C-alpha cells in the first residue's frame, strides 16, 4: 500500500 | 478577503464547511481566523491543520496522477499540466508556512502549540520538496529537516511519549527521511523507537486517551511493516 | 481565460484532469473548448457532461449538508454559508445554460447531439429548482420540463429506445417529475414504460451496446423499487 | 438509499 503519515 | 467576518463566524464556517467536504472553503476559513492576529485554541489547530491537509492531499494525489502520466510519456500538454498543479500546490504550501511564520510560531509558547506549528512547518516543506528539482531542492530538504527536528527536540523534553502530536510528529519525520532524505535506516529507527517508548507509557493513560495514541501507533506499525 | 489555448489541448487537458480528479479544471477546459465555436463530438459532449456534473454534484451535496443543519437551526452562519454555496451553484448552472444556449444547442442538427444538450438543459434547471424559492421558482421548473420534454420528443422520434441517451433522459426526467414536480404517478409510469419498452429492444444489440443500454436499466429498476 | 440520476 502507500506508507501512512498524519 | 476574510477581514470584515468576525473571527468567531470564520471558526464555526470552517466546522460547517468541514462538515460539508468543502476543504478549500474550510482553509480559507482558517486562513482568515488565523490573520485576526489571536492565538489559535487546540481546537482551532486541528481545524487549520485538517483545512489544508486536505486541500495539499488533494493537489499532490494530482500532481503523482500527472507525474506518472507524464514518466510514460518521456506534446507538451502533461508537462503544462503538471507544471500548473505544481505551481498551485506550491503556492498553498508558501501561503501555509507564511501563517505559521507571520506570527504563529513566534507567539507558540507552550509544547503542544509550539510542536504542532513546527510540525506544520516540516510537513509543508516536505510537500515542497516532493516537487522540486531546482538550485534549491537542498534547501527545502533541510528546512523540512530543521522544523522536524526542532519539533523533536521540544517534543521528547515537553510531552509524554503517548502524546498524539509527539507521535504524529515521528511519524512523519520518518516518512521524511525514508523518501525524501533517503536514509531508510534512520527512518525505521524512529518510527520503531516511539512505537516502543509509546507502548511502556500506555499504562498512564485514560481509555479516552489510549484509544487516540493507539490509532497513531498503528500507522507507524504499518510502515515499519511496508518497510521491514 | 482559455483562448490562447489551442481547442486540441483543451481537450487532451480536460481528459488529463479527469484521470487526476480534477473536476473544475476539467470544467474549465470544456468550457474553453466549446468557446472556440466549432460543434463538439460524441466523446467531447460526454467529456463536458463529466466535468460539470461532477462540479455540481459536490455543489449540490454540500448544500443540502448545509440545507439540513441549518433546518435543525430553526446564529446567522449556516444560513449565510448555505446561501454563499447555493450563490456559486447557481453560477455553475448559469454558466452551463450559457454554454448550451450559445450556441451547443442552436447548431446541433443529429438527434445525439440535440437530445444530450436538451438532457443538460433540464438537468442545470432542474439544479436550480432544488434551490429555488422565488417568484421564479416555478418559471425554473418549467424551463426545465419544457427541456426535457423537448429532448423526449425527439428522442422518441429517433433513436432506439436502448439508447443510452434516451434512457438516460428518462431516468432524470422520472427525477422531475417525482421530487421537482410532485407528481409521483407521472415518475413512476414513465420509468416503468422506459425501462419495459427498452427490454423488449435489447435483442437487437451487440454485447457492448447491451452492457450500455442494461446499466441505466438498472437505474430505472432501482428507482422504481425505491418509489414503489 | 438516494434515488439515481446519470
Ligand atoms: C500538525 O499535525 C497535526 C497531526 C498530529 C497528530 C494528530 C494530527 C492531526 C489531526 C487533527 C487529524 C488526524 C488526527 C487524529 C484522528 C489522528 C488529529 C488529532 O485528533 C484530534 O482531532 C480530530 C478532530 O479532527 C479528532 O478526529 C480526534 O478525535 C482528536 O483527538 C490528533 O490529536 C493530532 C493533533
Ligand atoms: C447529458 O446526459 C449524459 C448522460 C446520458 C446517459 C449517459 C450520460 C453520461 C455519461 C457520459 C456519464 C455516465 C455514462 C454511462 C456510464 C452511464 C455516460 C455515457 O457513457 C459513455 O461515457 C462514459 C465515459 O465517461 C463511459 O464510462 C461509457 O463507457 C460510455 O459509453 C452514456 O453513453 C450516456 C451519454
Ligand atoms: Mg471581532
Ligand atoms: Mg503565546
Ligand atoms: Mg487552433
Ligand atoms: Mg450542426
Amino acid at each position: 500500500k502507500r506508507r501512512k503519515s498524519v | 478577503a476574510m477581514g470584515s467576518m468576525e473571527r468567531a463566524s470564520l471558526i464555526q464556517k470552517a466546522k460547517l464547511a468541514e462538515q460539508a467536504e468543502r476543504y478549500e472553503d474550510m482553509a480559507a476559513f482558517m486562513k482568515g481566523a488565523v490573520e485576526k492576529g489571536e492565538e489559535l485554541s487546540c481546537e482551532e489547530r486541528n481545524l487549520l491543520s485538517v483545512a489544508y491537509k486536505n486541500v495539499v492531499g488533494g493537489q499532490r494525489a494530482a500532481w503523482r496522477v500527472l507525474s506518472s502520466i507524464e514518466q510514460k510519456s518521456n506534446k507538451p500538454e502533461v508537462r503544462e499540466y503538471r507544471e500548473k498543479v505544481e505551481t498551485e500546490l506550491q503556492g498553498v504550501c508558501d501561503t501555509v508556512l507564511g501563517l505559521l511564520d507571520s506570527h504563529l510560531i513566534k507567539e507558540a509558547g507552550d509544547a503542544e502549540s509550539r510542536v504542532f506549528y513546527l510540525k506544520m512547518k516540516g510537513d509543508y516543506y516536505r510537500y515542497l520538496a516532493e516537487v522540486a528539482t531546482g538550485d534549491d531542492k537542498k534547501r527545502i530538504i533541510d528546512s523540512a529537516r530543521s522544523a522536524y527536528q526542532e519539533a523533536m527536540d521540544i517534543s521528547k523534553k515537553e510531552m509524554p511519549p503517548t502524546n498524539p502530536i509527539r507521535l504524529g510528529l515521528a511519524l512523519n519525520f520518518s516518512v521524511f527521511h525514508y523518501e525524501i532524505a533517503n536514509s531508510p535506516e534512520e527512518a525505521i529507527s524512529l518510527a520503531k523507537t516511539t512505537f516502543d517508548e509509546a507502548m511502556a507509557d500506555l499504562h498512564t493513560l485514560s481509555e479516552d486517551s489510549y484509544k487516540d495514541s493507539t490509532l497513531i501507533m498503528q500507522l507507524l506499525r504499518d510502515n515499519l511493516t511496508l518497510w521491514t
